[PDB]
RNA sequence: CGGAAGGGCACCACCAGGAGUGGAGCCUGCGGCUUAAUUUGACCAACACGGGAAACCUCACCCGGCCCGGACACGGACAGGAUUGACAGAUUGAUAGCUCUUUCUCGAUUCCGUGGGUGGUGGUGCAUGGCCGUUCUUAGUUGGUGGAGCGAUUUGUCUGGUUAAUUCCGAUAACGAACGAGACUCUGGCAUGCUAACUAGUUACGCGACCCCGGUCGGCGUAACUUCUUAGAGGGACAAGUGGCGUUCAGCCACCCGAGAUUGAGCAAUAACAGGUCUGUGAUGCCCUUAGAUGUCCGGGGCUGCACGCGCGCUACACUGACUGGCUCAGCGUGUGCCUACCCUACGCCGGCAGGCGCGGGUAACCCGUUGAACCCCAUUCGUGAUGGGGAUCGGGGAUUGCAAUUAUUCCCCAUGAACGAGGAAUUCCCAGUAAGUGCGGGUCAUAAGCUUGCGUUGAUUAAGUCCCUGCCCUUUGUACACA
């Protein structure tokens, strides 16, 4: 009954307006919430030389990718958060919602 | 290039006019038993043969060499 | 998952994924407009959506090709049956896709035009 | 290829069933991914569908790692008639 | 004999183990979150995987 | 292009300097020599570069031995058998039936010739694509129409002022535009106001341990809260305000207010080099090789070889120091993998140590981890002696990783104690949390940082300038230069 649902993206608009709408969801269908917590953003980082190569100056590619990962706890029965989440997610963000 | 030291020859196999009539032995009646020794192998009951070769057995398929 | 993979090297092997998916139908699909693809996953099915020019070729006759790369990338990437769905869909003003005009481009040359 | 005619017509069969066919190139797989029944090396596959391909009964593509193999009409009829299968029976890619 | 000959060497460790992911390519490899490619495919295929530069 | 002039600009330039490097040992790379081979690309913009820390692999080089992975077609020979595999025993390195001899199975898949493909880290980067580097980190570049000239061309793109800037004000046979600069993105710095938090906490409150009401606890639990932590949306600074200087335009200097009154990167035009890459590719033209293979594999060796020369670096020459105790502070990150077999580790025991043996946590704001890191701070001992500086070389032993360490892989223990007394000619990087000192993570990785990429930490001397040397941009001028 304290479901919880995490929500993880490479993006970071479009995984705020899945937490929004959620957040909006549970109020509409009345029941309280753990806001949306916000873990830091693990950045995956390459540094790479950018010549196929030997010679050059030796220089170098920065390469990132920041991901995001935030958290809203519910308390709450199973079929309430199963058709919220069956509905309004974008293609980037990734849902992970476990029971326990 | 050119290599002076000779090289290897292909094993040819050694053509052989029906090998498979010297298993058996044949009476112009029904009286036949077989020269090379029979399988225990696991595989083929009684169907593939032995070989009695330059002096003691051996079996291809399941490789058992039989010794004095 | 069950071997329970990390987040941090999840979203490099999906991206690794969406990588060799495209350049996989960039491969195949360079004759008949392959603009790109674009990958979105629900749980037990899976929608990816090749988005070309010529969607009749693309299906091919009755819808040949389509169900021959789905059983492709199936086998591949070692789905399940039928837990992905490949769609196909007609590219919105297809001059401003460089992709495509750089394959039209390629088959000007490869036919002899100047 | 001394190829096991056991095997040949078994990769013949998933041809036939799964109606196009993939696979990794690797020489040196210990034993092929997409049946996991059978004992037919990814070689025997390879060089198999190649001896397919040269005479022209399939197409190939190749992605970053793995060949792909699609079986075209000429291919399904070598492949029925060689098979002894009468015209009932299609591919999975053909049946909708 | 030549079934134990043929690939008998261990192939579990070093440069020949590893292989590049699209180019079969023991040189420059990188590992890290098994991206298992060479680093000139690798910042080929770059963007489309995610890693874009920031700065 | 000028050792011609006028303007400007840059620590890849200089001045004031700082740390040096060049001198020593060692590591690594390159040249040479040597060798069966000690493969090879590159000689500001090569040389700790090819992410190139190669025992096997990589491996391409060398010595030997296997295999076809020579498709497909044509034509042979063939089930009266085309032809795979084969333990003995010889030979061989190998139990490679590689070859010899004796012979058993396999059953149309295959062999034998001719075309033809295929593979190639084989050649050509002076046939190429892609990508990077460089010209070139400066401010440069181009059409349309109009003007000038027969024309190549020019004007626009400029006398002047101004700026980091072809940045603007402005002049005006040019007008209206495009790229570059800027704008942009990420980062940094500031919000006690917003959003909220059992994978972060604070403050209280209650139990618990201890000290002579109060104090300590990173001891245990819950009622508020989000300042600290996380990250979202907004904000916030604009030369805005003031005083001078300037056509009182563009703008410059200073000062109050202020978290900031120039944080750092990324991206980066036209045109070009016969700069690098065919050794990154299943990107590739052509050539060459194609069963005695330049294909692939296995065994071993070499890529490390030392009269010598050069380059990037680490350790040092000590008292501002070494040694031995003690005390007390980080931020990046990473962590059980498709094939893929090898993860990060608390904790309990054993061992001086390297390490060994068990039960546990962690696919990660949870567990390592409150990351108890070094220089640093404190207290000893040493005493200007190649010395308790320095730790090269080298002998003997003990572990770990591997399938295997010998040409010592790596680490540990004892012993050995060299040069090196602040480095000639020459030369590099740099101006604020910068230089330098210091240690920690990623890549490489089975083992593994003298490298490199990031990160903190202690943290300054000097400078706010110039065209002197090295160069760059604009204008004028000269040219017998145009592969300049
Ligand atoms: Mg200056
Ligand atoms: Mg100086
Ligand atoms: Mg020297
Ligand atoms: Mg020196
Ligand atoms: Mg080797
Ligand atoms: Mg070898
Ligand atoms: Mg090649
Ligand atoms: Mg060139
Ligand atoms: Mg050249
Ligand atoms: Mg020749
Ligand atoms: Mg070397
Ligand atoms: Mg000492
Ligand atoms: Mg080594
Ligand atoms: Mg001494
Ligand atoms: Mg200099
Ligand atoms: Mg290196
Ligand atoms: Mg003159
Ligand atoms: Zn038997
Ligand atoms: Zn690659």
């Amino acid at each position: 009954h304290r479901i919880r649902i995490t929500l993880t993206s490479r993006n970071v608009k479009s995984l705020e307006k899945v937490c929004a709408d959620l957040i909006r969801g549970a109020k509409e269908k009345n029941l309280k919430v753990k806001g949306p917590v916000r873990m830091p953003t693990k950045t995956l980082r390459i540094t790479t030389r950018k010549t196929p190569c030997g010679e050059g100056s030796k220089t170098w590619d920065r390469f990132q990718m920041r991901i995001h990962k935030r958290l809203i706890d519910l308390h709450s029965p199973s079929e309430i958060v199963k058709q919220i989440t069956s509905i309004s997610i974008e293609p980037g963000v990734e849902v992970e919602v476990t029971i326990a | 290039k050119s290599y002076t030291t000779p090289k290897k020859n292909k094993h040819k196999r050694k053509k052989v006019k029906l090998a498979v009539l010297k298993y058996y032995k044949v009476d112009e009646n029904g009286k036949i038993s077989r020269l090379r020794r029979e399988c225990p192998s696991d595989e083929c009951g009684a169907g593939v043969f032995m070989a009695s070769h330059f002096d003691r057995h051996y079996c291809g398929k399941c490789c058992l060499t039989y010794c004095f | 998952m069950a071997v329970q993979i990390s987040k941090k090297r999840k979203f490099v092997a999906d991206g690794i994924f969406k990588a060799e998916l495209n350049e996989f139908l960039t491969r195949e699909l360079a004759e008949d407009g392959y603009s790109g693809v674009e990958v979105r996953v629900t749980p037990t099915r899976t929608e990816i959506i090749i988005l070309a020019t010529r969607t009749q070729n693309v299906l091919g006759e009755k819808g040949r090709r389509i169900r021959e790369l789905t059983a492709v990338v199936q086998k591949r990437f070692g789905f399940p049956e039928g837990s992905v769905e490949l769609y196909a869909e007609k590219v919105a003003t297809r001059g401003l896709c460089a992709i495509a005009q750089a394959e039209s481009l390629r088959y000007k040359l490869l036919g002899g035009l100047a | 290829m001394l190829m096991p005619k056991k095997n040949r017509i078994a990769i013949y069969e998933l041809l036939f069933k799964e109606g196009v066919m993939v696979a990794k190139k690797d020489v040196h797989m210990p034993k092929h991914p997409e049946l996991a029944d059978k004992n037919v090396p990814n070689l025997h596959v390879m060089k198999a569908m190649q001896s397919l391909k040269s005479r022209g009964y399939v197409k190939e593509q190749f992605a970053w790692r793995h060949f792909y193999w699609y079986l075209t009409n000429e291919g399904i009829q070598y492949l029925r008639d060689y098979l002894h299968l009468p015209p009932e029976i299609v591919p999975a890619t053909l049946r909708r | 004999g030549h079934q134990q000959l043929y690939w008998s060497h261990p192939r579990k460790f070093g440069q020949g183990s590893r292989s590049c992911r699209v180019c079969s390519n023991r040189h420059g490899l990188i590992r890290k979150y098994g991206l298992n490619m060479c680093r000139q495919c690798f910042r080929q295929y770059a963007k489309d995987i995610g890693f874009i530069k920031l700065d």
